[PDB]
Formats: C-alpha cells, structure tokens, sequence
C-alpha cells in the first residue's frame, strides 16, 4: 500500500498530495519539506528509490516536476514505477498531452482521477481504458 | 501650501546674544 | 555566438568593439566561461575610449588567474597607460594592476608604483596607496626588496588628508601581516599629526586614522588626556562604524586614563549617549551594536547603568536583535529595575517565537539568579506562567524552578504544593529531571511523594539515562526521610536499576545505593541526605584576560562572536 | 519555461 | 422533548440549559416541541414546562405545542406561532 | 576589510560580483543560500553568515541581498557602512532598487563599484561627487575628492539662493498592555535641501539647552538634546568647544543633525482600546483615541492600526469619525482618519465574527500602531534661532524650514 | 465568486512570500465572508480556492464546517468539492470527521452509482478508528452486490476497515467466499488484495483461504497464456497488476506448509522462464516470483532458478534492478544462505558504488552474510569502508560492526581489538547506546583486562572529546584501575602508568568543556571507585571531590557530595560497598 504521493516541481513546489496516512498537518508539512530536499539534493543515477524511514520512497520523474511514493517494505518496488507510469498514462490519455500548466489549474481533475484509479494506498483498477471511460461517465453526469 | 506644515524663513544668528 | 563575438571584436569599427565588449561583460554576468577568448580581447585593449578600457581591465582582472599564461602580455599596456595625463586612467592602470593575481607579473609592476608613488594627483597617490598593499599581500618580500615601507610611511607625512588615510589603512594592513619586526609605530608627534587630519578626513577615511591608534599605548595621563580630547568629538559622527571606532579607541585609552581625575567621569558620561543613539541604528547594525555593548559592559558597567528602557525589545526587532535584548537586560539586570525587568520577561512569554520563549524563560531565571532581592517575585511570575498552560512555557518553568530551589531552597516550600499537580504528563528530559530532582530533595512538604513517584516508576527501565538517576536519587532520598511508606519502593527501586537495569553508571549507582542501605541505614541520612555546600554559579563574566585583548578588538568578527582573534580565522 | 513540455511525450 | 424517558428528561433539561448558555445564540427564540404524544404517560404542555422551568428564560421567547408523532396534529399551529415570532408584519 | 561584493537575488542567483581581494574562491556563493534556508529554518538565521573559514556578512535590500565575503577578522561594522553607502549611492543614481536595475546598469554599476572601493577600502562614497566622474549616459575627477571639502562641489551657481530646511519630529512611544508607557523617546532629525551659490558655511543656531546654559539664558524653553548626530559637514571641533554649530552645506536634500531625547511629557494620543471577545463566537472593540495633543494644532492622516483576528470575518464597524477598513492583508483595524484636530475623541465599536472551529496555533498579539503626522507642531519645544549663511562673494541668502510632527515607533501593547 | 483558474493565475503573480501571503489573504478574505452568508450558489469555487489555499500552505481550519455542509448537499459538483475536502482536509484528528458518518450513511444507499462510489472512497481514504465500526454494516451489503464498478471500491473499504479494525475480519469470512470467478480484472485484484490482507492479518482464515490455492494458480495460468489484450497490457505484460497481486499471495501461502507449496510449484517454474523480463514488468514480475519463491518451501530446482535469475540481475547496469537484486538477497539471507556466498565480490563492489541505496543495500548484505568464518576476511573490508564511508554511513558501520562482533566474534582478543579500533575511528559517529552494550560486553569478559585497560589508557590520554570513547575508557579505568598499575604505591621505575597521570585525566575530563554531563558521572563513578581499587595516591581525589561538590549539575553536586561525605565520615566503609558489580548476558 502507498502510505503517499506528492507531485512535486523541480524548483520545490508541489503540484499534487495525497497521503494515506493519518498524520499531523505540522508532521505533514514536516516530512513534505524533508522528502523534497533529499529528492531534490539526489543526482540522476541514485536509482530512483530510497529507504527513508522505514519506507521505500520511489521517485521517478518524467518532466520538471517529479513524482514520489510511500510504500510499505512488504511489496515489490517495480510495481510502484509501473503504476506511476499507468497513471501518467491515465492523465496524459484523459487531458489530452498533460503539460505543467494543466496540473496547477486542473488540481481538481487530478485529484477525482487520482481517486478513481488509487484508493487507500492499494489500487482500484489494473486496466487503463475503463478507468477512463469511468471518469468520462462521472464528468458528463454534470 | 505643503503637508506638514508650512515652509518659515529661519534667522541668521542669536541677534540678542551680540 | 563565439566566433560571431570574436570575429566582431577582432574589426576595425569602434561601434561594434565596444558592443562585443559589453556583451562579453554581460554574459560574465550572466554567469558565462568567457575565459577562452581571453587572448582575443587582449588586441582590443589599448583604445582611446574610457567606457572601453575599463571593461577590458575588469575582464583580465576576472580572466587572471584562469590564464596566468596568456596574461603576459599585458604588461606593456599597463606601463603605457601608468603615465597618462589623466589622473583617472593612471589610477585605473594602477588599480587593475594589483588586481592581476599573477606572480609572473607583479615582478615588473615595480617600477610603476614606484613612479606613480610620489605623484602629484592625490587620487593617483591614493589608488598606489591600495596598489602598494596589494602587492604586498601576493609578494611579501617583493615589497620589501622594492623599498616601499620607507614610501609609504612619508605618506603619513604629507597633505591630502584622504592620502594620508589610504597610506595608514595600507600600513596598518601591511603590519597586520607582518610578524611585528619593524613595527611602524610612530611617537606622539605622529599621533597629533594624524589627528590634526581626523578632521577633515572623509566618512571612510575617519575609521582608517581611527584604527592605527588601536595599536599604540599611552604612557602618561596627559598624552592620554589629550588624544581623549580629540577622541571625544567622535561620538557625534553620523557614521555609525565612526561612533563605534571611537568608542573603542575611548576603552582602550582609558586603560592608562586616572578614576581619581575628573577626565574619567566626563569619559563615561559622554559616552553613554553615544551607545545609546547606537541602539537606533539599522536593524543590521543592531546584532553589532549589541554585541559591542556585551563586550564592554563586561569591562567597565558603571556607564550603561541607568539604560534599562532602551533595552527594551521593540514588536518589530528581529531575532538576532531580540536575543541580544534579554542578553542585554541580564546583564544589566539590578535590584533597581527589578520590577521593570520582571515586567518585560513577562510580556516575552506571551509570543510565539519559542527559541524566544526558551530565551525568556533563561533570562528570568539567570535575573531571579544573580539578584535575590527579588527571587519572591520571580518565583511567582514562574508560577503564573505554569498556571498558564503552555508546553514550551511549563517545560521551560521547570527547569527555571529547579535552578532557583538549588540556589535559594531555604524559603521554597511553599511553592511545592502547587507544584505537587502541575500536569506532570510532560515528557520533556529536560524537565522531567528537573521535577524529579525536586520532589526527591524537597520531599518533606509534598504529603503524596510516594503516590507521584509511581507514575514515573512504570518506565523507568526505559526513560533515559539522566531520567533513570534521577529517579533513583529521589527515591533513595525519599526511602531515607521517610522509610514507612516508601519501604517497598526502595525494594523495588533497586531490583528494577540492578537487575534489569544495564546502565554502567546507572548500574553502579544502583550498587551503591543498595550497599549503603544493606550496610547502615542510620548512616544513609548523613551521607546522602546532608547539607550540600553552597552551588557555584556559572560566571558569565569573560576572562580579565580574553577582556582586555577583546577591548583593542572593537567593531571586528572578533567582538561579535566574543571569541579569540586567533580561535576563529583560518 | 520547462512546464509547456509534455509529461511523457506520446 | 422526550417525555417518554424520566431518566433521561434531566439530562435533556441539562442539555437544553448548557445550549441556552451561550452568547453567541441571543436571536433565536424558544421552540419547544412536545414529541411522542401518543403514550398515557405523557404529560400535559405546563408540567414539562414546570419542570424545565422554561418561564427563567430572560430575554427568550418560548413557545410549548405537543405534536403527535403517530397522527400529526399540532404541528400547523407550532409553526402558525413560528412564522409570527420571526415577521412581525401583517 | 570585505573580500568580494556581491549583489544576490531571491532566487540565489548572482545578479553582480565585484571581488576587491581575490583571497575567496568565487564558487562560496553557491553555499550562501542553503547555509541561509538552514539558519531561516531553524531560527538561527543571522545577517553574517559563516561559510568554515569564510563569513558572509550582507543586509537584506529590497529585492536583493548583498552578501560580501570575507576570511580574516575584518571590521563588520566597516563592511555594514560601506553596504549601507553602496545601497544610497543606488538609490541616488536609481530611483528604484530591484532587479530591473541590476540587469540593465551593468554599464555604470561596474564603474560606480570599482571606483567605490579598493581592495576592500572604500575611499569615494558621496553620490553627488560621485555624479560627476561616474556617468551611464570620463573627464578627471573633481578637486572635491581631494580637497578636505568632499561633500560641496566648489563652482555652483543658481539664479537663487534657497536653502528649505525639514524639522521632521519622530513620536515613539512604548504603551504596555498594563496602560503605562514605557519606551517614550523623541528622535530629531533636521533634513535641509539646500540650494545655493558657492560654497557657504552655514552657521545653525538654535535653543539649545546647554547653549542657553553656557550664555546664561538656562531659565526660558531650551531642548535637552539627549543625543546629537551631526553630519559630515559639521565640524566636530566647533560643536565641542563651545556647542557652534558651523559647516558647509551639500548641494541637495541631506541629513545636517539627528537629535534624540526622551520625553516625559503625556502622550499626544491616547488609545482606550478593549477586547470582548467571546470563546469562538464573537469579539467586540471598544477603541477609544484621545487626542491629548493641542487643539491649535491638527494631525494630518491618522491611522491607528488595530490588529483584529486574523482568521476574523464579516466585520462591522460602528465609530465616531474617520472611515473604518479592515485590510486581510496585514490583519488588522485600520482606524483612518484624516483629520483630527487636537483635543478630539472618537470612539468606536467593532464586531466582526469567528469560526466554531479552533486554531492549530497561536497567532500572537501584534501591538496597535498610530499613523498621526500632525504638521507645525514642536512637540519638543526646539526652536530654530539662527542660520549664518556666509559666502566669499557675498550674498543675501534666504533661509527656509518647516516642522513636521508625525509617529515615531508609536505601537501600544495589547491585552 | 472568483474561479479556480483566475485564482491560481494570481497567485502566479506572486514573488515574495510575503506578498503571496498577503496576496492569498485577499482571497481567504473574501471565502471567509462568502462563507459566513452561508452561501449555496458559488460555494463550489470558494471550496476549491480553499483547497489550493491549504495545499499552498496556508491554515483552512475555518473551512471545515463547510464541507460538512457541502457533503450533505444535493447537487454533483457541491458533493465532489465536499469529497474532495473531506479527503484533504479531513483526517482521523480532526475531531469534526465523526459527524461525517451520518452523510457517509445516508450516501451509501444512494441510486447514483458515482456519488456511493465518492462516499466510499472517502471513507477508504479518511476511515477512523470509530466510523468503521458504524459503517461495516453498510460495507458488507456493497460487497455482495453484482456491480462491477462497486465491487472493486468495496473490497478496498473492507481492506481499509480491517486494517484500521482487525477484530472485524470475521464480518467479512462469510462475504469473500466463491468470489474468485469474476471475469473483470479489477474486480479479481480486489478480492485478491482483500485476500492477502485477511491472510497476513490473521493466520486463522489461512486454512479457509488456502483451499482456494488452484483456483488462483488456474486463474495466473490463464493470466499468463493471453499474453494479447486491449486492457491491462503494458509493454507486452498482461495484467502486470494483477500478475504481482497474484504472486504475492502465492508467496504469502504455503510458506510453511507443503501441499500448497507443491501445488504452486508448476506456475512458479513455468513463470519463471516463460516471462519476458527486457521491460520494468518483467523484472518487476521476476522479482516478485523470486520473493515469492524463496519464502516457499517450494523444489530444489526452483531455487537454482532464482539464484541464476538473481545474478543475471545483479549484473544489471540499472540501478533499479541492481536495488531490486539487492533487496531480494537481503531477504534471501537465512534462507539459501550457502547459495549467496558465490556473489561476495559482487556485494563488495556494490560498496565502491556512488549511490545511496545501493551502498546501503550492499552494506546491509555484507553485514546480514557475516558467518562464521568470513568474520576475519570481512573484518578488514569493513574497517576500511567505515574509514571510507559517507558522513551518514559512518554511524550505521560503527554499530553493525559492533552487532557483528558481538554476534560471531571469533576471539575476545580479536573483539575486543576490532571494537577498540572502532571507537577509535568512529569518535562522533558511534551511538551512545552502544555504550552500555559494550561495558556489559566488557564486565562479561574476565581473562583479558590488562590488554584492554593498556589500550583504552593508550587511547584515552591523545583525545577526550570523543564521548562514547571517553565514557567506554572511564568504565574501564573505573573496573580494572588494579591491572593498569600494578604494585605502584609508591614511587617505582618508569612505567607508562605512574598513578598520576590517570587521575589527572580523569580531573581534566570533569573540568574539560566537551562534557555532556553524561562522561562526567562516570569520571566521578571511576574516581570514587579509585578510592579502594587504587592505594598509592590515596587522599588526593578528595579535594577534588570537596571541590566539585559545589558543581552547577543538580545531579553532578548530588553525586559529588555522595563521594565527599563517604570521604569525610565514612573513611572505613568506603570500601565496604564498592565491590565489582556482577556480570549477566
């Protein structure tokens, strides 16, 4: 189960979050800031995982914004690329070319596909297509 | 006119002191 | 892009020249390797335009020591232009000569600065003053073979008053380096000819004729006397570095000053106005400020003693400023403004800031400390805080309790009933020791002792170290005033920190305890209850020795960090 | 800017 | 109200005095509603009232009606009485 | 004793370098940011930093921070005044102080900086000299520089002689929440624009209560000058003689003297303020503002600054006189009032809302700051006596100045 | 009623903290006010503006009631921003989540499949301690539904609730049963997933849920023959997803039993050559059979699979694949233990490594694959990494070297040497826990205490500054002062140890500056204890005692006027009560 997610920017800011984790907000803001300085003060062949606190934090960023991950140490670590690369694809395939500037102003479309694909930390849907037609469904009810 | 009080001419010495 | 560049630069037009060069000096700016075409600029060097020559200086100035090889040749312009009847070239010529950190160069810079030495542009004389010093700084000896000590010290000598101030802040620099052979030191008639030119030096200027007295040492009462006589109307300079060298250069002069003339109280009273017009400088200056009155509050405190009010913090000061305030009140804390003081302790720990509050909170304690006149009043203040439910304030107040019942516990007793319920949830180890040390040395007003013991006793096996040993001692004290209800807990006590305890000195306490008490219980009361002597308390006064060298170090890193000249340069 | 650019470009 | 619960008509009482002790609820008139009126147990529309003392409310303007859960009457006259504590026109 | 100037940005970018030493690498400054967010972060942020053996001493500007290092055990108080002159000497020459300037002046701002200082010795800082061999749209440097006079540049003529003085009155106060006034210090400052032919040497006299003592006059209304900063102009000597204030004027708007005194005198404004907030449900303010000050006299642009709940919303305001604005920017009660003239009384009643919910953190209590600036009105008592304006040639100057009375650091502590 | 886009388009304007703090109260302003007019109309843009707010780290406690509000609305949009909220802002500490049951409840039975759907993952998202116990009525009605699109979303609610109550698994036994036959992938995920959960919370449905074992190797073997469908495959892998879901509850059952282990054994020896391992999923699919696999008691020749297939892997250039591999060999340790030696070398060059985690995977290999006879080989490697280790590494070597040691040291001269040299070498870096493991290590050695009381005198007189150090030497000097110096009562030829020297120390330590008050009591524990064990300079440490009775430690003064008053009164019982302290595992 993924314990979190923050879509970070390059420059420091965060784009999206979404922790599974009942936590303190000063705790929160605490362990945002740390994760980012240390994915931030990482160089580009560290492998894309790190063991910080107990807890497997992948990273694998696909533009000047990164991604991140929280997963418990009972589970593979591949299996967390790959769904950071299916929700990529989910989000590129419900935009329509996902850019920078679509994540700050569409936080809210993210955050409902987030939802529909990711629940609890543990997945909601293996396929990428009825994810979508699913969201479709429940954006044109109005 | 001018805010904060208006501009007044000064003297050029103690006159009363020589 | 760098053949477009070169090939521009290396044209016949004046108008596209001086466009390549403006372009190369801003993408230096912009944070560009511009070093490879060092040897192409240098073609474009001797031009007949001003607004050019000064970006080639400034380039090869920047581009030196990355081409030290390409450098050389250079050398020949720098000759050509040493000598120009515009006293602006000449002075950039010379400056951007000891700018160049080549040691294949400084060799034949000699003979410039040797002409330019004795010139008759004052602004000329000024930029060789700086050249000279440069020079040194790279080549040491190189200076000395070219017989420039001798040059610059006529310098002093001689009109321009702003050239006798870059002279003396070269000298003072060169001696600063040197080893102290050959010191240019100079008598009393120096010194009144220097002065003689504090007057009309500039802003900058003042603190350079300023300076070079730090070094020199009275010997009598009048010589002393009448630098103080000029050093006086320093105290009235708008520049607030100028204030400050004059206040420094007025302590150190008044080391050989007599208390018994009446120059020592004019000294002092002119110059409490001076520090107190310090205090409204720019927040920047405030951290300096106050570390300079730290410093020497510790060395003369009869000045600064009617100054409480300006020591107040303001709502919007900075940190480094607010910390220096408690620091400053302390140390200027009395039984006079005892109440002023305890006032603005108070309305400190109503803020947020809890590095402030913790500051707060030590300044009281160290207040309630050094004056016992009003040890009632702080422990009452002490107590309200705790009333007030903070964490911080509460962990903070139990620390400042412990501190002041080591001190003063002959008349403490009755503060440990509100104490006794004083949510001792707290898990602070900071605290929780304290508190624990209370209870065990003060268990003879608390009737439950034993009862608030037991909380603490469930995990103590795993609590911390000070924790442990503490607990242990209270309980140890408790078992020894009162053994009836507290026979078991002794018991327990020991089993739990000898045989399931693995702390060495923990262990070995434990130990201790129980051979005492297996051994001669009666004995226990005089041994481990007895009269501990009075505490020493820790002087926050410098040493007498540190002080006086700290005293010639006035405005510099020296005085902010309150640390050794030689403990922090590398 | 750096943003316009496409998340995995597809 | 519940006036089926003796045991619990004292800490409903409590409950309504704590709620009626604040600063911030000054405007809102007193509704009381007499609920559960179909048992025989059920007391009269001044016992209650007695019983909570709802005359010592200063400044607050209360207003007992028994309703029937079951059937539904009383319900129209209670907020007949609401709508003319709230307008005061005609 | 600097190493290098720098000019930085708040991104951590170098907007401009100017090393005086070469005695530190010029890649320390990358270390300068995360050595700062590290102290920022932890509460141990100082002006001076320290980068191992090197330390970087700089102020905070506008846009940009001006960090100069150094290594070995250089004056700081040196470093903070040439930091200080350099951000004038911008002003001067720029009208503005950020980014727009720093990527546009490279031209001038690299002259202006080597001229400025040499090898950590700054030697030429006055903007007016500077004006003149130092251009962005070069002849020799003026005989200014080197004479003893730097600060008045001999040859200038105007078709008048106006010299328009600005007694600018500084009313700081320190109320405690207990409702006694504890800091209550008065800062003089007599700022002149001076406008004449020549090089006159301005002779100032005023009431001053030593001077009056010295004559003999110690019995009429005499300002106890606590402290007072003269100038560069002013001659120290003459000032300590015999208290004659003589030297020579700059040509433009400067600061002569910056007198400083305590007063133990009533407040010209008193605020009544009070606070009835309810527990997460309401709050009331009782503000009352009296005007102790004289009712001859009227202060210009009042505002008392009430710091309201910052979490506060739909407010009301029912005062007296004055429009009443509630600003979320800076959370707090601006009382603005336009005029007032002295002896006055407003009062006013406000009542604004607050969530059920509680905070996560405490807020603090910022303390309530006036704005007054009343116009003609000496609170200290200084009267101007005399201005001896003597020129070589010989001219009839015509002498000019106005007093201004506004709020120094006049906050008032709350409850 | 400003929009989301208009807002986020000015807040892109903003420089300076400062002016975006202030720039972000204009708006939270105005929300406010719009919000105490409980506004109905534009409250959708107002909850967003107040999402983006708290999420640009600004408080929104304020914004709480709303979404309450919001939740219990009517309409589409209203509903989603209040989810949205309540997913946000909303936690179990809140305290204002518990009225949230009832809208949870009356949103639970509602016709809309896609508002139930946002009421469910809301309280899988934010479920408390205290709503699931109200709400696992509800959640098992959903459960047994024939909504594909619900299915899914009640098997992750039922997870959530177990995890967050694991007493309630038994209202769920009677739920799962003979659902393993749905055609959708993501509905067979959630029942899988539900399944490893029920099985690694309790093992009392292990024997209920393993009965089950050849409906899910059919259902991976069916998985792994369509190699082609439109969804689910990505880079040629069909149902990577799905496939780790289903490896992981293969290696989560059967790990202690052999039917199960055998009935698994075919799908595990067919997937484990038959996948094509060039992609991520491949690899990803390869380790988790090899996990799987290696915590099975499965066949011999499967583990001669996976040690190949683990160092074909571990020679990968990929970092990822090499932390993988890592991994995988940190957690075949025990198991296959005498397989993994074969890979010494490549675990050493894994150390030279310039990442991170590889360098503390590797370190965690060496240090899980010390034996019993590689301890003297790996001594050296270990010493010289720590030497070279990275500032954050150096502390973690020092106390595996030490948990090594004390594990299979073997010799207490060579133990005791290498700890010596660690703490050394480590200086700032050793924890100060570690100190009372090595004094109990120390008190339980009794026949080389010259040898260690030399070295630790040797090693204490050069630095004092090394706090664990220090207080492992004043430990030592406190237990054996009567090896260090023997027959030095009176004056006697040179020796190292004059019975000066040591006493000086231990004074310079109490009055050195780099004390944390922790090294100073057992300075004071040694020289107290240096009263009967040392007779020669006899009556000098009482002064000194005397003296640092009047400390500023409240402890310091308590023990030093403890020593003085045993010194002044009690000159004859000293030695009654300091006898060696005993000595236990």
């Amino acid at each position: 189960m993924i314990h979190f997610i923050l879509l970070f920017s390059r420059q420091g800011k965060l784009r999206l979050q979404k922790w599974y984790i009942t936590l303190p907000d000063k705790e929160r803001k605490k362990i945002t800031r740390e994760i980012v300085q240390i994915i931030l003060s990482r160089g580009h062949r560290t492998s894309s995982f790190v063991d910080w606190k107990e807890l497997k934090l992948v990273y694998k960023r696909y533009a000047s914004l990164y991604f991140c991950c929280a997963i418990e140490n009972q589970d593979n670590e591949l299996l967390t690329l790959e769904i950071v690369h299916r929700y990529v694809e989910l989000l590129d395939k419900y935009f329509g070319n996902v850019c920078e500037l679509d994540i700050i102003f569409n936080f809210e479309k993210a955050y409902f596909i987030l939802d529909e694909f990711i629940i609890g930390g543990e997945i909601q849907e293996t396929s990428k297509k009825i994810a979508v037609k699913a969201i479709e469904d429940s954006d044109m009810l109005q | 006119d001018r805010k904060g009080g208006s501009y007044s001419q000064a003297a050029g010495s103690d006159s009363a002191q020589s | 892009e760098i053949f477009e560049l070169k090939a521009e630069l290396n044209s016949d037009k004046k108008e596209k020249k001086k466009e390549a060069v403006k372009k190369v000096i801003a993408s230096m700016t912009v944070g560009k390797d511009v070093s490879a075409l060092f040897p192409d600029v240098v073609n474009c060097m001797q031009t007949d335009n001003l607004e050019l020559k000064k970006l080639v200086y400034l380039y090869l100035m920047n581009y030196a020591k990355s081409q030290p090889d390409m450098a050389i040749m250079a050398v020949n312009t720098f000759v050509k232009d040493c000598e120009d009847p515009n006293p602006l070239i000449r002075a950039l010529a010379v400056r951007t000569m000891g700018c160049i950190r080549v040691d294949k160069i400084t060799e034949y810079l000699c003979e410039p600065l040797r002409k330019c030495l004795k010139d008759e542009d004052p602004y000329v004389r000024k930029t060789a003053a700086v050249c000279v010093a440069k020079l040194h700084d790279i080549n040491a000896q190189l200076v000395e073979d070219q017989g420039f000590l001798d040059t610059l010290k006529d310098l002093i000598s001689d009109s321009n008053p702003m050239v006798v101030a870059n002279a003396v802040a070269a000298l003072s620099e060169i001696a600063e380096s040197h080893p102290s052979s050959n010191l240019l030191d100079l008598n009393p008639q120096s010194i009144n000819k220097l002065l003689t030119a504090l007057n009309e030096c500039t802003e900058w200027g003042q603190i350079f004729i300023l300076d070079c007295l730090a070094n020199y040492m009275p010997k009598d009462d009048r010589e002393a006397q009448s630098i103080c006589e000029r050093v006086t109307p320093r105290l009235s300079h708008a520049n607030s570095a100028v204030v400050l060298s004059a206040v420094k250069v007025l302590m150190k002069f008044m080391e050989m000053l007599s208390k018994d003339l009446d120059y020592y109280g004019t000294l002092l009273k002119k110059l409490a106005p001076p520090l107190v017009t310090l205090l409204s400088a720019e927040p920047e200056l405030q951290y300096v400020a106050l570390r300079n009155i730290n410093l020497i509050v510790q060395k003369r405190p009869e000045i600064l003693k009617h100054e409480m009010k300006v020591f107040f913090v303001k709502y919007n000061d900075p940190i480094y400023v607010k910390l220096e305030k408690l620091d400053i009140m302390i140390r200027l804390a009395s039984q006079a403004n005892i109440a002023q003081v305890l006032a603005e302790l108070r309305e400190y720990a109503t803020e947020v800031d809890v590095d402030f509050v913790r500051k707060a909170v030590r300044a009281i304690g160290r207040c309630a400390i050094k004056v016992e006149q009003s040890a009632e009043r702080c422990v009452s203040t002490l107590l309200d805080l705790i009333q007030t439910k903070v964490n911080y304030v509460v962990q903070e107040a139990i620390v400042v309790i412990k501190d002041i019942f080591r001190k003063y516990p002959n008349k403490y007793e009755s503060v440990i009933a509100t104490l006794c319920e004083n949510l001792d949830s707290l898990d602070e180890p900071e605290a929780r020791a304290a508190m624990i040390w209370i209870v065990g040395e003060y268990a003879e007003r608390i009737d439950n002792a034993d009862e608030l013991l037991e909380s603490f006793l469930e995990g103590f096996h795993d609590k911390s170290t000070q924790v442990q040993l503490q607990l242990l001692t209270a309980i140890v004290k408790l078992f020894l005033k009162k053994p009836t209800e507290t026979q078991e807990l002794v018991q327990q006590v020991l089993s739990l920190a000898t045989q399931d305890s693995d702390n060495p000195d923990l262990r070995d306490r434990g130990y201790i305890y129980w051979r005492l008490l297996s051994t001669d219980p009666v004995a226990a009361k005089e041994v481990v209850l007895a009269e501990k002597p009075l505490i020493s308390e820790e002087t926050d006064l410098i040493e007498p020795t540190l002080l006086d060298e700290l005293i010639c170090y006035i405005g510099t890193l020296a005085s902010v960090y309150h640390k050794p000249p030689s403990a922090f340069v590398e | 800017k750096g943003e316009n650019t496409s998340l995995l470009h597809p | 109200v519940d006036s089926n619960d003796r045991e619990r008509v004292n800490e409903a009482r409590e409950e309504l005095m704590r709620m009626l002790a604040e600063d911030e609820l000054r405007d809102a008139v007193l509704l009381v509603f007499a609920n559960k009126q179909d048992l025989p147990n059920a007391m009269n529309a001044a016992e209650i009232t007695d019983k909570l003392g709802l005359h010592s409310l200063r400044h607050r303007n209360w207003y007992i009606q028994a309703t029937c859960a079951t059937s539904g009457d009383g319900l129209y006259e209670g907020l007949d009485w609401l709508s003319n504590q709230l307008r005061n026109q005609k | 004793s600097a190493s290098a100037v720098y000019v930085l940005d708040l991104k951590g970018k170098v907007l401009i370098c100017r090393n005086y030493r070469g005695d530190v690498d010029m890649s320390e400054v990358e270390h300068f940011m995360p050595i700062l967010m590290e102290k920022e972060e932890e509460g141990m942020l100082s002006p001076i930093l320290a980068h191992g053996g090197v330390r970087f001493m700089w102020i905070k500007h506008n846009n940009l921070y001006l960090v100069a290092t150094s290594k070995k055990n250089a004056c700081v108080s040196l470093v903070f005044s040439f930091l200080y002159k350099v951000v004038q000497v911008f002003s001067e020459y720029f009208k503005e102080l950020e980014e727009e300037s720093i990527r546009d002046n490279f031209v001038i701002i690299y002259e202006l900086l080597d001229e400025l200082m040499d090898f950590g010795y700054p030697q030429t800082t006055d903007s007016k000299i500077l004006q003149e061999y130092i251009t962005q749209e070069a002849p020799r440097p003026p005989a200014t520089v080197t004479n003893a006079v730097s600060w008045r540049s001999e040859g200038i003529k105007y078709r008048k002689n106006e010299v328009f003085l600005d007694v600018i009155e500084a009313v700081n106060l320190l109320v405690s929440a207990n409702g006694n006034v504890l800091r209550s210090e008065i800062v003089g400052s007599i700022k002149m624009r001076v406008f004449l032919s020549g090089m006159p040497e301005l002779r100032l006299g005023l009431n001053d209560k030593v001077l009056f003592d010295n004559t003999g006059r110690g019995k009429s209304k005499s300002v106890e000058l606590e402290d007072v900063k003269f100038h560069q102009c002013v001659r120290l000597s003459r000032f300590e003689n015999d208290r004659t204030i003589s030297f020579i004027p700059p040509d433009g708007e400067f600061e002569l003297m910056s007198y400083r005194l305590n007063t133990h005198v009533k407040p010209l404004i008193w605020i009544e303020s009070v606070i009835e907030k309810h527990s997460h449900s309401r709050i009331e303010y009782m503000v009352k503002a009296k005007s102790q000050f004289k009712r001859r006299s009227t202060a210009n642009n009042v505002e008392i600054h009430i710091p309201v709940p910052n979490d506060a919303d739909s407010p009301k305001f029912k005062t007296t006189v004055g429009s009443v604005k509630w600003v979320p920017e800076n959370s707090e009660i601006v009382w603005s009032v336009k005029s007032f003239p002295g002896g006055k009384e407003y009062l006013m009643r406000a009542h604004f809302g607050l969530p059920s919910v509680e905070a996560e953190d405490k807020e603090g209590k910022p303390p309530i700051s006036v704005k007054f600036e009343i116009p003609y009105f000496t609170t200290s008592g200084i009267q101007v006596r005399y201005l001896k304006i003597i020129e070589k040639s010989g001219y009839q100057a015509l002498p000019w100045v106005r007093y201004i009375t506004q709020n120094g650091d006049y906050q008032l502590r709350t409850q | 009623p400003i929009r989301l886009r208009e807002l986020i388009r000015t807040i892109r304007t903003a420089r300076t903290q400062a002016e975006e703090r202030e720039m972000i109260q204009k708006e939270c302003a105005a929300i406010r006010s719009s919000f105490r007019e409980e506004d109905n109309t534009y409250r959708c843009r107002n909850v967003a503006k107040l999402l983006y707010m708290h999420m640009l780290g600004y408080p929104a406690h304020f914004g709480q009631l709303e979404c309450l509000k919001l939740i219990a609305s009517q309409k589409f949009t209203d509903k989603r921003i209040g989810y949205l909220g309540a997913m946000l802002l909303l936690d179990e500490r809140q305290d204002v989540h518990l009225l949230m049951t009832n809208c949870i409840k009356n949103d639970l039975n509602h016709s809309t499949q896609f508002v139930q759907g946002l009421a469910l993952c809301t309280l899988g998202c934010m479920g408390s301690s205290e709503m699931c116990r109200d709400l696992a009525g509800e959640v098992e009605k959903l459960l047994k539904t024939s909504n594909s699109y619900l299915r899914k979303k009640a098997a992750l609610c039922a997870v959530h609730v177990i995890r967050k109550v694991p007493e309630l698994m038994e209202m769920f036994l009677p739920a799962t049963k003979n659902l393993l036959n749905e055609k959708n992938h993501g509905v067979l995920h959630t029942s899988v997933v539900l399944l490893t959960e029920m099985c690694e919370r309790s093992p009392d449905m292990l024997a209920h849920f393993r009965k089950l074992v050849p409906q899910l190797v059919r259902i991976l073997k069916n998985l792994i023959m369509s190699g082609y469908s439109p969804e689910h495959d990505v880079s040629g892998i069909s149902d990577p997803f799905l496939q780790v879901r289903i490896l992981r509850l293969l290696r989560i059952l059967g790990r202690n039993d052999d039917d199960s282990s055998e009935a698994m054994n075919d799908i595990l020896a067919q997937v484990a050559t038959n996948t094509e391992t060039s992609k991520n999923v491949g690899n990803a699919i390869l380790y988790e059979t090899v996990l799987t696999i290696m915590d099975i008691k499965s066949e011999s020749g499967l583990r001669v699979l996976a040690i190949n297939i683990l160092g074909r892997f571990l020679l990968n250039n990929d970092k990822n694949i090499r932390y993988v591999a890592l991994t995988s060999l940190l957690k075949t340790v025990q198991t296959d233990h005498n397989a993994v030696q074969r890979h010494r070398s490549t675990i050493v060059d894994c150390l030279k490594d310039l990442d991170v985690s590889i360098k503390r995977r590797a370190m965690e290999l060496s240090f899980a694959l010390v034996n019993g006879n590689n301890i003297r080989g790996m001594m050296k490697e270990l010493l010289y990494f720590l030497d070279s280790c990275e500032p954050e590494f150096k502390a973690d070597c020092a106390s595996g070297i030490f948990l090594a040691a004390e594990k299979y040291a073997p010799s207490k001269r060579w133990h005791i040497d290498t700890i010596m040299r660690v703490l050394t070498t480590a200086g700032s870096y050793v924890r100060d826990d570690a100190v009372p493991n090595l004094i109990q290590l120390i008190t339980n050695s009794v026949e080389m205490h010259a040898y260690t009381v030399q070295r630790l005198y040797k090693a204490i007189l050069g630095d004092y500054s090394q706090q664990p150090l220090v207080q492992v030497a004043a430990w030592c000097i406190g237990e054996y002062g009567d090896l260090l110096v023997s027959g030095q009562c009176e004056e006697e030829e040179p020796i190292q140890v004059t019975e000066d020297e040591v006493l000086d120390i231990l004074e310079s330590v109490l009055i050195s500056n780099m004390s944390t008050s922790v090294t100073r009591g057992y300075a004071l524990t040694a020289i107290m204890k240096l009263s009967t064990r040392f007779t020669c300079t006899v009556n000098r440490i009482k002064k000194v005692v005397s003296i640092y009775g009047s400390s500023i430690d409240v402890e310091l003064q308590q023990r030093a006027v403890e020593y003085n008053a045993l010194f002044k009164k009690y000159d004859h019982m000293r030695s009654a009560l300091l006898e060696r302290m005993p000595v236990m595992e």
